[PDB]
RNA sequence: UGUAAGUGCACAAGGGAGCUUGACUGCGAGACGGACAUGUCGAGCAGGGACGAAAGUCGGGACUAGUGAUCCGGCACCUCUG
């Protein structure tokens, strides 16, 4: 497929919110990338299921 | 019978400057209500002016060419910021307060830091 | 507190010497080395990429500055060459390390090539500048020959401000490059 | 132990240590040792730090060694191809000079078999 | 024997939209061109798709400036 | 100037370098052409950010192609019901 479906989660609250594409063979190792999470309220960490 | 063969250095200079100013003004503006800070900045001395660029006319402006700033014993970074503090003055009598800057494609540091220091404590808006 | 004796020689005597040899409108026209350049080309980064490390090595020991690396900007296949890989390396000096480079060099290297049978003068390019190359690096003595693995020619290029070959010729003859006899 | 960039043996006799040099064999190290003064039949564990650079300075100074030999012979090779001699031209076709039997004889310079 | 072609695309109505003198309202669009094929000027801004369009309220006013082809809003005054 | 053409870009949208994920959330005054629903842009407000001393820019990619209604069902969460 190349290019797969993947879903960010936030680390306190555990909601899934935010899905992006990516390379898995560019990029084996996850991702972590900061967005902005609605209940939480402040920018937190966000690592991929 | 001498022809020179490779470009100068002070012409390499002043295009370079110009070049940089230009891309520089292609986004920086000014108005009447807030009328640009521009300094033309030399090897000897240092100059500022006030520009409407809606007229093309300057409201005020100084230099350290001036006697009273070249009596000052200190550094010419001294002079600077005196001639910063002078223009401050004059703008203030002016009647305008929010300015924005016109670095003029030099690189910020040295003399143009301390000039925007010394305009900073003066009491402009910016 | 300091100054090359080459400079000195310079300011004092080959100025006015070349003056007067001229006559020159102002004190200012007599030509002056600008800069100097050194670099290689060894065309074997594609097949190994060790030897680049080397050379930056033996650069960096001879002149005392990390050189730079450059890469190449068309990619050719019956070359088997292709953008990004480095090729070769480029130094650069100023001032003082001309005067102390020139200095070794005109020293200790030239009288040391094997059949040193002087230098062409027609190796100009009609602009007044000096440029050539060398087959061997092991003659300098700053490079122990006991280290070497394999032999490394280099390319030189001098210069000046010299307005054509005439006055560039004279100034760096007045230095002393040994010149043939034609 | 080292000398002129090359690694001497971790334990044999010093007449093969200097001989593994380039530029010196069995005989030659036989003779600079007795030269020298050193027994012939001791280990490498045995050698001192300042019998290496006197024997250094000894061979440097009455001898060329390792790469300045391989370049003049080299020089040797390049002159003599360039001059258009026998030796020259048995060089370009890669034979030995002596004229041997090379009906048979000089497999060793002509390297492996080939089968036509 | 045939034919491989006979294939093409829609249309996108690409072009002016509105002219000189005309009373523009706050926020129209004024010009939908593919390049830069116009650059903006006083009070006119650029969109993402190269789409201009106008700021504030006024009448149309095209012109030059060092050769270009340019956009202009004038502030009629109010009656 | 990733991917065809055109329109453009020598002031850069070409290349080089330092930092960082706005490829955000809640909104939208008005227009674009269309038989129908699909399609396009947008100033400006609030939260909390990024870059930059400041002025200031950022709701993915110089622009125009990289896609698919209805119904049924799965997964996480919810101050709905029962
Ligand atoms: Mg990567
Ligand atoms: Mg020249
Ligand atoms: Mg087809
Ligand atoms: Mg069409
Ligand atoms: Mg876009
Ligand atoms: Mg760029
Ligand atoms: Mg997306
Ligand atoms: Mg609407
Ligand atoms: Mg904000
Ligand atoms: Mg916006
Ligand atoms: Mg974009
Ligand atoms: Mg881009
Ligand atoms: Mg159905
Ligand atoms: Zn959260």
């Amino acid at each position: 497929d190349v290019r797969p479906k993947i879903t960010l989660a936030c680390e306190v609250c555990k909601h899934r919110n935010y899905i992006t594409k990516k390379n898995r063979r560019n990029d084996p190792d996850r991702l972590e990338i900061k967005k902005f999470c609605p209940n939480c309220g402040t920018h937190q960490p966000h690592k991929e299921s | 019978a001498h022809k020179p063969v490779g470009q100068n250095i002070s012409e390499v200079r002043r295009n370079a400057r110009l070049r940089r100013h230009a891309r520089l003004r292609k986004k920086v503006a000014g108005t009447a209500e807030v009328p640009r800070l521009v300094v033309n900045r030399s090897a000897r001395h240092i100059h500022v002016q006030l520009v409407n660029d809606l007229n093309g006319t300057t409201l005020a402006a100084a230099s350290s060419i001036e006697a009273d700033v070249r009596a000052i014993d200190g550094d010419k970074k001294a002079h600077s910021v005196r001639v910063g503090q002078l223009i401050a003055e004059r703008a203030k009598a002016a009647g305008v307060e929010t300015v924005v800057f016109d670095r003029g494609g030099y690189t910020y540091g040295g003399r143009i830091a301390a000039l925007a220091d010394a305009a900073r404590e003066a009491g402009l808006k910016f | 507190k300091a100054l090359p004796r080459l400079k000195q020689r310079y300011r004092e005597e080959i100025r006015e010497a070349l003056q007067q040899e001229f006559n020159y409108a102002n004190v200012m026209q007599i030509p002056g080395v600008v800069k100097v350049v050194v670099n290689m080309g060894v065309g074997d980064a594609a097949r190994d990429a060790k030897l680049i490390n080397g050379a930056i090595n033996d650069l960096a020991l001879i002149t005392g500055q990390k050189p730079e690396v450059r890469r190449a900007r068309k990619s050719i296949a019956q070359f088997k060459l292709r953008e990004g890989m480095p090729i070769g390396a480029r130094v650069t000096l100023r001032g003082d390390r001309m005067w102390e480079f020139l200095d070794r060099l005109i020293s200790i290297a030239l009288p040391r090539i094997r059949d040193f049978r002087g230098l062409s003068p027609k190796q100009f390019d009609g602009t007044g500048n000096y440029t050539f190359g060398l087959n061997e690096q092991s003659m300098f003595h700053e490079i122990d020959v006991d280290s070497i693995d394999r032999p490394r020619g280099m390319d030189i290029t001098v210069v000046t401000t010299a307005t054509n070959d005439a006055e560039g010729r004279a100034l760096l003859r007045a230095l002393g490059f040994p010149f043939k006899e034609n | 132990a080292r000398l002129v960039g090359v690694d001497l043996p971790r334990d044999k006799r010093m007449e093969i240590a200097l001989t593994y040099i380039y530029g010196i064999g069995r005989t030659r190290s036989n003779e600079i040792l007795a030269a020298t003064g050193i027994d012939k039949n001791m280990r490498t564990k045995d050698l001192t730090d300042d019998q290496v650079t006197v024997l250094r300075d000894y061979i440097e100074g009455n001898l060329k060694v390792e790469g300045d030999l391989r370049r003049e012979v080299q020089a040797d090779i390049r002159r003599k191809i360039e001059i258009g001699c026998y030796q020259g031209l048995r060089h370009r076709r890669g034979l030995p000079v002596r004229g041997q039997r090379t009906k048979t004889n000089a497999r060793t310079r002509k390297g492996p078999k080939r089968t036509i | 024997s045939s034919s491989r072609n006979g294939r093409d695309s829609a249309a996108q109505r690409l072009g002016v939209k509105r002219f000189g003198g005309q009373v523009v309202k706050a926020g129209e669009i004024l010009v939908r061109q593919r390049g830069t094929h116009f650059h903006p000027g006083v009070n006119v801004g650029r969109g993402g798709d190269d789409t201009l369009f106008a700021l504030a309220p006024g009448a149309v006013e095209f012109g030059a400036k060092r050769g270009r082809k340019t956009v202009n809003i004038v502030p009629v005054a109010r009656p």
